[PDB]
Protein backbone atom coordinates (compact mmCIF):
# COMPACT_ATOMS: atom_id res chain seq x y z
CA UNK A 1 0.00 0.00 0.00
CA UNK A 2 0.91 3.69 -0.53
CA UNK A 3 -0.70 5.76 2.30
CA UNK A 4 0.16 9.15 0.83
CA UNK A 5 -1.83 8.16 -2.30
CA UNK A 6 -4.85 7.62 -0.07
CA UNK A 7 -4.98 11.24 1.20
CA UNK A 8 -8.26 12.86 -0.04
CA UNK A 9 -9.69 9.56 -1.31
CA UNK A 10 -13.09 10.24 0.26
CA UNK A 11 -15.84 12.57 -0.91
CA UNK A 12 -18.89 13.71 1.03
CA UNK A 13 -19.84 15.53 4.24
CA UNK A 14 -21.22 14.88 7.75
CA UNK A 15 -24.96 14.77 7.08
CA UNK A 16 -24.53 12.62 3.99
CA UNK A 17 -21.56 10.39 4.92
CA UNK A 18 -18.13 9.92 3.41
CA UNK A 19 -17.61 7.58 0.49
CA UNK A 20 -14.76 5.88 -1.38
CA UNK A 21 -14.73 5.15 -5.11
CA UNK A 22 -14.30 1.42 -5.74
CA UNK A 23 -14.01 -0.48 -9.04
CA UNK A 24 -15.79 -3.85 -9.00
CA UNK A 25 -15.71 -6.72 -11.49
CA UNK A 26 -14.31 -7.32 -15.02
CA UNK A 27 -14.34 -4.89 -16.78
CA UNK A 28 -14.57 -2.64 -13.72
CA UNK A 29 -17.77 -0.84 -12.73
CA UNK A 30 -17.18 2.25 -10.55
CA UNK A 31 -19.35 2.61 -7.42
CA UNK A 32 -19.41 5.18 -4.61
CA UNK A 33 -19.15 3.36 -1.32
CA UNK A 34 -20.06 4.64 2.21
CA UNK A 35 -17.22 4.08 4.69
CA UNK A 36 -19.02 2.44 7.67
CA UNK A 37 -17.09 1.44 10.82
CA UNK A 38 -20.39 0.30 12.34
CA UNK A 39 -21.02 -2.77 10.19
CA UNK A 40 -19.08 -5.59 8.55
CA UNK A 41 -20.52 -6.30 5.07
CA UNK A 42 -19.51 -5.05 1.65
CA UNK A 43 -22.90 -4.41 -0.01
CA UNK A 44 -23.82 -2.49 -3.13
CA UNK A 45 -27.00 -1.66 -5.03
CA UNK A 46 -27.81 -4.54 -7.43
CA UNK A 47 -30.72 -2.81 -9.22
CA UNK A 48 -31.93 0.66 -10.07
CA UNK A 49 -33.44 2.46 -7.11
CA UNK A 50 -34.69 5.90 -6.13
CA UNK A 51 -31.91 8.16 -4.80
CA UNK A 52 -29.14 6.32 -6.65
CA UNK A 53 -27.63 6.89 -10.10
CA UNK A 54 -25.86 3.61 -10.53
CA UNK A 55 -25.73 -0.01 -9.38
CA UNK A 56 -23.49 -3.03 -9.87
CA UNK A 57 -24.70 -5.34 -12.62
CA UNK A 58 -23.34 -8.84 -11.91
CA UNK A 59 -24.23 -9.97 -15.44
CA UNK A 60 -21.67 -7.55 -16.88
CA UNK A 61 -18.72 -8.88 -14.81
CA UNK A 62 -16.98 -11.93 -16.20
CA UNK A 63 -15.27 -12.65 -12.89
CA UNK A 64 -18.33 -12.40 -10.64
CA UNK A 65 -19.35 -15.66 -8.99
CA UNK A 66 -22.58 -16.32 -7.12
CA UNK A 67 -22.39 -18.13 -3.76
CA UNK A 68 -26.00 -19.31 -4.25
CA UNK A 69 -27.44 -17.81 -1.08
CA UNK A 70 -28.80 -14.42 0.00
CA UNK A 71 -28.34 -12.26 3.06
CA UNK A 72 -30.80 -10.08 4.95
CA UNK A 73 -29.58 -7.31 7.23
CA UNK A 74 -32.02 -5.63 9.59
CA UNK A 75 -31.22 -2.35 11.42
CA UNK A 76 -33.52 -0.50 13.85
CA UNK A 77 -34.51 1.98 11.10
CA UNK A 78 -34.03 0.04 7.82
CA UNK A 79 -33.24 -3.25 6.06
CA UNK A 80 -31.94 -4.82 2.88
CA UNK A 81 -31.58 -8.21 1.26
CA UNK A 82 -28.94 -9.04 -1.34
CA UNK A 83 -27.41 -11.94 -3.27
CA UNK A 84 -23.99 -12.95 -1.87
CA UNK A 85 -21.17 -13.34 -4.40
CA UNK A 86 -17.45 -12.85 -4.91
CA UNK A 87 -15.61 -10.57 -7.33
CA UNK A 88 -12.41 -8.66 -7.90
CA UNK A 89 -12.20 -5.15 -6.52
CA UNK A 90 -9.74 -2.31 -7.13
CA UNK A 91 -9.24 0.81 -4.99
CA UNK A 92 -7.75 3.21 -7.60
CA UNK A 93 -5.58 5.32 -5.27
CA UNK A 94 -3.55 3.23 -2.77
CA UNK A 95 -3.10 -0.24 -4.32
CA UNK A 96 -1.37 -1.91 -7.32
CA UNK A 97 -3.78 -4.78 -7.95
CA UNK A 98 -7.30 -6.03 -7.53
CA UNK A 99 -8.33 -8.33 -4.66
CA UNK A 100 -10.90 -11.10 -4.34
CA UNK A 101 -13.67 -10.16 -1.87
CA UNK A 102 -17.18 -11.07 -0.83
CA UNK A 103 -19.93 -8.77 -2.06
CA UNK A 104 -23.70 -8.55 -1.45
CA UNK A 105 -25.75 -7.10 -4.26
CA UNK A 106 -28.93 -5.55 -2.87
CA UNK A 107 -32.16 -6.38 -4.70
CA UNK A 108 -34.60 -5.17 -2.06
CA UNK A 109 -34.47 -2.63 0.73
CA UNK A 110 -36.56 -0.57 3.16
CA UNK A 111 -35.39 2.87 4.26
CA UNK A 112 -31.76 2.24 3.29
CA UNK A 113 -31.09 4.36 0.20
CA UNK A 114 -32.17 7.84 1.46
CA UNK A 115 -32.84 11.24 -0.19
CA UNK A 116 -29.66 13.30 -0.65
CA UNK A 117 -27.11 10.44 -0.42
CA UNK A 118 -24.39 10.19 -3.03
CA UNK A 119 -23.38 6.59 -2.21
CA UNK A 120 -24.83 3.39 -3.68
CA UNK A 121 -23.07 0.83 -1.52
CA UNK A 122 -21.56 0.45 1.96
CA UNK A 123 -18.17 -0.80 3.16
CA UNK A 124 -18.48 -2.37 6.61
CA UNK A 125 -15.13 -2.06 8.34
CA UNK A 126 -16.09 -3.49 11.78
CA UNK A 127 -15.21 -6.99 13.02
CA UNK A 128 -16.04 -10.42 11.53
CA UNK A 129 -18.42 -11.12 14.42
CA UNK A 130 -20.94 -8.60 12.96
CA UNK A 131 -20.83 -10.05 9.43
CA UNK A 132 -24.00 -11.58 7.93
CA UNK A 133 -25.14 -14.23 7.35
CA UNK A 134 -22.35 -15.18 9.78
CA UNK A 135 -18.83 -14.38 10.88
CA UNK A 136 -17.52 -16.86 8.35
CA UNK A 137 -18.28 -14.44 5.46
CA UNK A 138 -14.78 -12.92 5.19
CA UNK A 139 -14.93 -9.13 5.60
CA UNK A 140 -13.51 -6.70 3.06
CA UNK A 141 -10.78 -5.49 5.40
CA UNK A 142 -9.81 -9.06 6.38
CA UNK A 143 -9.49 -9.86 2.63
CA UNK A 144 -7.40 -6.75 2.08
CA UNK A 145 -5.04 -7.31 5.06
CA UNK A 146 -4.53 -10.93 3.97
CA UNK A 147 -4.05 -10.29 0.22
CA UNK A 148 -2.33 -6.89 0.20
CA UNK A 149 0.24 -7.54 3.01
CA UNK A 150 -0.84 -4.49 4.95
CA UNK A 151 -0.94 -4.07 8.76
CA UNK A 152 -4.34 -4.69 10.45
CA UNK A 153 -4.97 -0.98 10.97
CA UNK A 154 -6.84 1.74 9.11
CA UNK A 155 -7.43 5.40 9.91
CA UNK A 156 -10.03 7.97 8.87
CA UNK A 157 -10.21 11.76 8.60
CA UNK A 158 -13.42 13.66 7.77
CA UNK A 159 -12.96 17.21 6.54
CA UNK A 160 -16.54 18.25 5.69
CA UNK A 161 -17.26 20.58 8.62
CA UNK A 162 -14.20 22.67 7.66
CA UNK A 163 -13.86 15.42 1.48
CA UNK A 164 -11.69 13.17 3.67
CA UNK A 165 -9.16 10.34 3.79
CA UNK A 166 -9.35 6.58 4.46
CA UNK A 167 -5.87 5.23 4.96
CA UNK A 168 -5.96 1.43 4.67
CA UNK A 169 -3.08 -0.24 6.44
CA UNK A 170 -1.74 2.56 8.57
CA UNK A 171 -1.41 6.16 9.66
CA UNK A 172 -0.55 9.10 7.41
CA UNK A 173 1.64 11.63 9.29
CA UNK A 174 0.54 14.60 7.14
CA UNK A 175 -3.08 14.19 8.48
CA UNK A 176 -2.36 15.31 12.03
CA UNK A 177 -0.17 17.44 14.24
CA UNK A 178 0.19 17.01 17.99
CA UNK A 179 -0.19 13.70 19.80
CA UNK A 180 -2.14 10.54 19.10
CA UNK A 181 -3.96 9.32 22.23
CA UNK A 182 -5.08 5.65 22.35
CA UNK A 183 -8.02 4.13 24.16
CA UNK A 184 -8.51 0.30 24.38
CA UNK A 185 -11.09 -1.48 22.33
CA UNK A 186 -13.23 -3.06 25.08
CA UNK A 187 -15.06 -5.48 22.88
CA UNK A 188 -14.29 -6.30 19.23
CA UNK A 189 -17.59 -6.15 17.39
CA UNK A 190 -18.37 -2.56 16.82
CA UNK A 191 -15.44 -0.38 17.83
CA UNK A 192 -16.55 -0.29 21.44
CA UNK A 193 -14.53 1.97 23.71
CA UNK A 194 -14.85 3.12 27.35
CA UNK A 195 -16.30 6.55 28.15
CA UNK A 196 -15.43 7.82 31.65
CA UNK A 197 -17.05 11.26 31.73
CA UNK A 198 -18.85 13.89 29.60
CA UNK A 199 -18.16 17.56 30.36
CA UNK A 200 -20.05 20.65 29.13
CA UNK A 201 -18.25 23.99 29.41
CA UNK A 202 -15.89 22.45 31.95
CA UNK A 203 -18.73 21.12 34.13
CA UNK A 204 -18.86 17.35 34.43
CA UNK A 205 -22.28 15.79 34.06
CA UNK A 206 -23.07 14.15 37.36
CA UNK A 207 -23.85 10.68 36.05
CA UNK A 208 -22.52 7.29 37.04
CA UNK A 209 -20.03 6.40 34.27
CA UNK A 210 -21.97 3.21 33.52
CA UNK A 211 -24.66 5.45 32.00
CA UNK A 212 -22.25 6.16 29.11
CA UNK A 213 -21.51 2.48 28.38
CA UNK A 214 -24.60 0.42 29.34
CA UNK A 215 -25.82 0.11 25.78
CA UNK A 216 -22.28 0.38 24.25
CA UNK A 217 -20.12 3.41 23.39
CA UNK A 218 -18.89 2.91 19.83
CA UNK A 219 -17.09 4.85 17.11
CA UNK A 220 -19.14 4.71 13.94
CA UNK A 221 -18.35 6.62 10.75
CA UNK A 222 -21.69 5.45 9.27
CA UNK A 223 -23.70 7.41 11.84
CA UNK A 224 -24.19 11.09 11.12
CA UNK A 225 -24.81 12.45 14.59
CA UNK A 226 -23.51 12.08 18.13
CA UNK A 227 -26.18 9.75 19.58
CA UNK A 228 -26.61 9.71 23.34
CA UNK A 229 -28.80 7.47 25.53
CA UNK A 230 -31.93 9.45 26.64
CA UNK A 231 -30.80 10.14 30.20
CA UNK A 232 -27.35 11.32 29.03
CA UNK A 233 -28.97 13.35 26.23
CA UNK A 234 -31.30 15.12 28.68
CA UNK A 235 -28.35 15.94 30.96
CA UNK A 236 -26.37 17.33 27.99
CA UNK A 237 -29.29 19.50 26.79
CA UNK A 238 -29.75 20.88 30.35
CA UNK A 239 -26.08 21.72 30.65
CA UNK A 240 -25.82 23.40 27.22
CA UNK A 241 -28.91 25.52 28.07
CA UNK A 242 -27.44 26.47 31.43
CA UNK A 243 -24.13 27.39 29.83
CA UNK A 244 -25.40 29.51 26.89
CA UNK A 245 -24.56 33.18 27.59
CA UNK A 246 -27.94 34.27 26.22
CA UNK A 247 -30.74 31.66 25.72
CA UNK A 248 -31.15 30.96 22.01
CA UNK A 249 -32.66 27.50 21.63
CA UNK A 250 -36.25 26.24 21.88
CA UNK A 251 -37.16 22.74 23.04
CA UNK A 252 -37.85 21.98 19.34
CA UNK A 253 -34.22 22.77 18.52
CA UNK A 254 -32.89 20.19 21.03
CA UNK A 255 -35.14 17.47 19.51
CA UNK A 256 -34.38 18.37 15.87
CA UNK A 257 -37.90 19.63 14.98
CA UNK A 258 -36.83 23.30 14.70
CA UNK A 259 -33.86 25.15 13.19
CA UNK A 260 -32.08 28.00 14.99
CA UNK A 261 -31.49 30.87 12.53
CA UNK A 262 -29.43 34.07 12.62
CA UNK A 263 -28.98 36.79 10.00
CA UNK A 264 -25.79 36.17 7.97
CA UNK A 265 -22.61 36.37 10.14
CA UNK A 266 -24.54 37.11 13.38
CA UNK A 267 -24.21 33.63 14.98
CA UNK A 268 -23.01 34.21 18.57
CA UNK A 269 -20.53 31.30 18.67
CA UNK A 270 -18.83 32.69 21.75
CA UNK A 271 -22.15 32.08 23.56
CA UNK A 272 -22.02 28.25 23.45
CA UNK A 273 -20.02 25.65 25.46
CA UNK A 274 -17.37 23.12 24.49
CA UNK A 275 -18.36 19.50 24.87
CA UNK A 276 -15.76 16.94 26.03
CA UNK A 277 -15.73 13.15 26.12
CA UNK A 278 -13.17 11.50 28.42
CA UNK A 279 -11.71 8.15 27.27
CA UNK A 280 -9.51 5.77 29.22
CA UNK A 281 -5.82 5.64 28.22
CA UNK A 282 -4.14 2.25 27.65
CA UNK A 283 -2.64 2.94 31.11
CA UNK A 284 -5.82 2.75 33.18
CA UNK A 285 -4.52 5.41 35.64
CA UNK A 286 -4.94 8.06 32.93
CA UNK A 287 -7.59 9.40 30.61
CA UNK A 288 -7.67 11.93 27.84
CA UNK A 289 -10.40 14.12 26.44
CA UNK A 290 -11.67 14.77 22.97
CA UNK A 291 -13.44 18.12 22.75
CA UNK A 292 -15.75 19.56 20.14
CA UNK A 293 -16.49 23.30 19.84
CA UNK A 294 -20.01 24.64 19.10
CA UNK A 295 -19.24 24.84 15.40
CA UNK A 296 -19.26 21.01 15.26
CA UNK A 297 -22.56 20.47 17.17
CA UNK A 298 -24.50 23.55 16.01
CA UNK A 299 -24.57 22.48 12.41
CA UNK A 300 -25.18 24.63 9.29
CA UNK A 301 -28.29 23.75 7.20
CA UNK A 302 -30.37 25.42 4.45
CA UNK A 303 -34.67 30.48 5.60
CA UNK A 304 -33.02 31.70 2.35
CA UNK A 305 -29.83 33.61 1.46
CA UNK A 306 -30.33 36.26 4.19
CA UNK A 307 -30.10 33.81 7.13
CA UNK A 308 -27.79 31.12 8.38
CA UNK A 309 -29.77 28.28 9.96
CA UNK A 310 -28.56 25.43 12.17
CA UNK A 311 -29.66 22.01 13.40
CA UNK A 312 -28.51 20.32 16.64
CA UNK A 313 -25.76 17.74 15.96
CA UNK A 314 -26.67 15.45 18.85
CA UNK A 315 -29.72 13.19 19.13
CA UNK A 316 -31.20 10.60 21.54
CA UNK A 317 -30.41 6.94 21.06
CA UNK A 318 -32.23 3.73 21.89
CA UNK A 319 -29.42 1.16 21.73
CA UNK A 320 -25.92 2.78 21.76
CA UNK A 321 -23.89 5.88 22.58
CA UNK A 322 -22.59 6.51 19.05
CA UNK A 323 -19.56 8.68 18.39
CA UNK A 324 -20.62 9.52 14.84
CA UNK A 325 -19.59 12.04 12.21
CA UNK A 326 -20.54 15.01 14.48
CA UNK A 327 -17.45 14.13 16.52
CA UNK A 328 -15.32 12.34 13.91
CA UNK A 329 -15.26 15.60 11.86
CA UNK A 330 -12.94 16.89 14.58
CA UNK A 331 -10.37 14.08 14.70
CA UNK A 332 -8.08 11.79 12.81
CA UNK A 333 -9.30 8.43 14.11
CA UNK A 334 -7.02 5.36 14.07
CA UNK A 335 -8.74 1.99 14.13
CA UNK A 336 -5.76 -0.07 15.33
CA UNK A 337 -7.23 -3.57 15.21
CA UNK A 338 -3.79 -5.14 15.53
CA UNK A 339 -3.20 -3.54 18.96
CA UNK A 340 -6.91 -3.53 20.06
CA UNK A 341 -7.05 0.26 20.45
CA UNK A 342 -8.62 3.33 18.89
CA UNK A 343 -6.41 6.39 18.42
CA UNK A 344 -7.40 10.08 18.21
CA UNK A 345 -5.58 13.23 17.07
CA UNK A 346 -7.10 16.64 16.29
CA UNK A 347 -7.73 17.14 12.58
CA UNK A 348 -5.83 20.17 11.15
CA UNK A 349 -8.63 20.34 8.54
CA UNK A 350 -11.21 20.87 11.35
CA UNK A 351 -10.80 24.63 11.21
CA UNK A 352 -13.30 27.34 10.43
CA UNK A 353 -12.61 31.07 10.05
CA UNK A 354 -9.02 30.56 11.33
CA UNK A 355 -9.91 28.64 14.48
CA UNK A 356 -9.71 24.94 15.39
CA UNK A 357 -13.16 23.51 16.13
CA UNK A 358 -11.85 20.54 18.09
CA UNK A 359 -9.16 19.85 20.69
CA UNK A 360 -7.57 16.86 22.39
CA UNK A 361 -5.77 16.96 25.73
CA UNK A 362 -4.40 14.87 28.58
CA UNK A 363 -3.46 13.19 30.70
CA UNK A 364 -6.11 13.37 33.44
CA UNK A 365 -6.22 11.15 36.50
CA UNK A 366 -8.83 8.39 36.74
CA UNK A 367 -8.34 7.84 40.50
CA UNK A 368 -11.86 9.17 41.24
CA UNK A 369 -13.48 7.03 38.51
CA UNK A 370 -14.47 3.33 38.80
CA UNK A 371 -11.84 0.99 37.32
CA UNK A 372 -14.51 -0.31 34.90
CA UNK A 373 -17.31 1.87 33.44
CA UNK A 374 -18.72 -0.90 31.20
CA UNK A 375 -21.47 -2.77 33.15
CA UNK A 376 -20.12 -5.85 34.95
CA UNK B 1 -13.74 -22.62 12.75
CA UNK B 2 -10.70 -24.92 12.59
CA UNK B 3 -7.89 -24.96 9.97
CA UNK B 4 -5.03 -27.44 10.00
CA UNK B 5 -2.10 -27.33 7.53
CA UNK B 6 0.15 -30.31 6.71
CA UNK B 7 2.48 -31.37 3.91
CA UNK B 8 5.56 -29.27 4.61
CA UNK B 9 9.05 -30.62 4.85
CA UNK B 10 12.75 -30.10 4.06
CA UNK B 11 13.52 -30.22 0.36
CA UNK B 12 16.37 -29.33 -1.95
CA UNK B 13 16.27 -26.41 -4.42
CA UNK B 14 14.08 -27.47 -7.35
CA UNK B 15 12.06 -29.85 -5.19
CA UNK B 16 8.29 -29.94 -4.65
CA UNK B 17 5.72 -30.34 -1.91
CA UNK B 18 1.93 -30.56 -1.72
CA UNK B 19 0.45 -28.62 1.18
CA UNK B 20 -3.02 -29.43 2.48
CA UNK B 21 -5.30 -27.50 4.76
CA UNK B 22 -8.11 -29.37 6.43
CA UNK B 23 -11.08 -27.19 7.27
CA UNK B 24 -13.94 -27.71 9.78
CA UNK B 25 -16.55 -25.77 11.76
CA UNK B 26 -17.80 -23.71 8.79
CA UNK B 27 -19.20 -24.26 5.24
CA UNK B 28 -15.96 -24.65 3.36
CA UNK B 29 -17.69 -24.70 -0.06
CA UNK B 30 -18.74 -21.08 0.46
CA UNK B 31 -15.38 -19.74 1.77
CA UNK B 32 -12.71 -17.67 -0.02
CA UNK B 33 -9.46 -19.41 0.99
CA UNK B 34 -5.95 -18.02 1.12
CA UNK B 35 -2.39 -19.17 1.69
CA UNK B 36 0.11 -16.79 3.36
CA UNK B 37 3.69 -17.46 4.44
CA UNK B 38 6.04 -15.97 7.02
CA UNK B 39 9.68 -16.58 7.80
CA UNK B 40 11.51 -15.38 10.92
CA UNK B 41 12.70 -11.78 10.57
CA UNK B 42 10.49 -11.06 7.52
CA UNK B 43 6.97 -9.67 7.06
CA UNK B 44 3.98 -11.85 6.33
CA UNK B 45 3.74 -12.53 2.55
CA UNK B 46 0.53 -13.33 0.71
CA UNK B 47 0.94 -16.36 -1.52
CA UNK B 48 -2.36 -17.19 -3.28
CA UNK B 49 -6.14 -16.87 -2.99
CA UNK B 50 -8.91 -19.09 -4.40
CA UNK B 51 -12.62 -18.26 -4.61
CA UNK B 52 -15.12 -20.69 -3.19
CA UNK B 53 -16.01 -22.58 -6.39
CA UNK B 54 -12.28 -22.78 -7.31
CA UNK B 55 -12.59 -20.97 -10.66
CA UNK B 56 -10.95 -17.71 -9.60
CA UNK B 57 -7.30 -17.94 -8.46
CA UNK B 58 -4.78 -15.19 -7.76
CA UNK B 59 -1.02 -15.40 -7.02
CA UNK B 60 1.87 -13.33 -5.68
CA UNK B 61 4.30 -12.45 -8.45
CA UNK B 62 7.02 -14.22 -6.36
CA UNK B 63 5.27 -17.61 -6.87
CA UNK B 64 3.39 -17.26 -10.17
CA UNK B 65 3.89 -20.32 -12.45
CA UNK B 66 5.61 -22.39 -9.75
CA UNK B 67 2.76 -22.74 -7.28
CA UNK B 68 -0.82 -23.80 -7.94
CA UNK B 69 -3.71 -23.35 -5.51
CA UNK B 70 -6.69 -25.73 -5.63
CA UNK B 71 -9.44 -27.10 -3.41
CA UNK B 72 -11.77 -30.05 -3.01
CA UNK B 73 -15.00 -28.72 -1.52
CA UNK B 74 -16.49 -32.18 -0.96
CA UNK B 75 -13.43 -33.07 1.12
CA UNK B 76 -13.21 -29.72 3.00
CA UNK B 77 -9.56 -29.38 1.90
CA UNK B 78 -7.44 -26.55 0.41
CA UNK B 79 -4.15 -27.45 -1.43
CA UNK B 80 -1.00 -25.74 -2.58
CA UNK B 81 1.11 -27.62 -5.11
CA UNK B 82 4.63 -26.14 -4.91
CA UNK B 83 7.12 -26.86 -7.73
CA UNK B 84 10.58 -25.52 -8.55
CA UNK B 85 11.19 -24.61 -4.93
CA UNK B 86 13.84 -22.04 -4.03
CA UNK B 87 15.60 -21.21 -0.72
CA UNK B 88 13.65 -17.91 -0.69
CA UNK B 89 10.43 -19.97 -0.36
CA UNK B 90 11.47 -21.15 3.13
CA UNK B 91 8.72 -20.12 5.67
CA UNK B 92 5.83 -21.30 7.71
CA UNK B 93 2.85 -21.58 5.35
CA UNK B 94 -0.62 -20.86 6.81
CA UNK B 95 -4.14 -21.21 5.34
CA UNK B 96 -6.60 -18.45 6.30
CA UNK B 97 -10.27 -17.56 6.00
CA UNK B 98 -12.33 -14.73 7.60
CA UNK B 99 -9.49 -13.59 9.83
CA UNK B 100 -8.74 -17.10 11.16
CA UNK B 101 -5.56 -19.06 10.41
CA UNK B 102 -4.16 -22.51 11.11
CA UNK B 103 -0.96 -23.15 13.13
CA UNK B 104 0.96 -23.55 9.87
CA UNK B 105 3.30 -25.98 8.20
CA UNK B 106 7.06 -25.44 7.82
CA UNK B 107 8.63 -25.49 4.36
CA UNK B 108 12.44 -25.46 4.28
CA UNK B 109 14.38 -25.37 1.01
CA UNK B 110 18.09 -25.96 1.49
CA UNK B 111 21.24 -27.40 -0.09
CA UNK B 112 22.85 -27.85 3.35
CA UNK B 113 23.18 -31.65 3.27
CL1 LIG C 1 -15.73 -16.16 2.62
Amino acid sequence: ANFLAMVDNLQGDSGRGYYLEMLIGTPPQKLQILVDTGSSNFAVAGTPHSYIDTYFDTERSSTYRSKGFDVTVKYTQGSWTGFVGEDLVTIPKGFNTSFLVNIATIFESENFFLPGIKWNGILGLAYATLAKPSSSLETFFDSLVTQANIPNVFSMQMCGAGGGSLVLGGIEPSLYKGDIWYTPIKEEWYYQIEILKLEIGGQSLNLDCREYNADKAIVDSGTTLLRLPQKVFDAVVEAVARASLIPEFSDGFWTGSQLACWTNSETPWSYFPKISIYLRDENSSRSFRITILPQLYIQPMMAGLNYECYRFGISPSTNALVIGATVMEGFYVIFDRAQKRVGFAASPCAEIAGAAVSEISGPFSTEDVASNCVPA
Amino acid sequence: VQLQESGGGLVQPGGSLRLSCAASGFTFSSAIMTWVRQAPGKGREWVSTIGSDGSITTYADSVKGRFTISRDNARNTLYLQMNSLKPEDTAVYYCTSAGRRGPGTQVTVSSHH
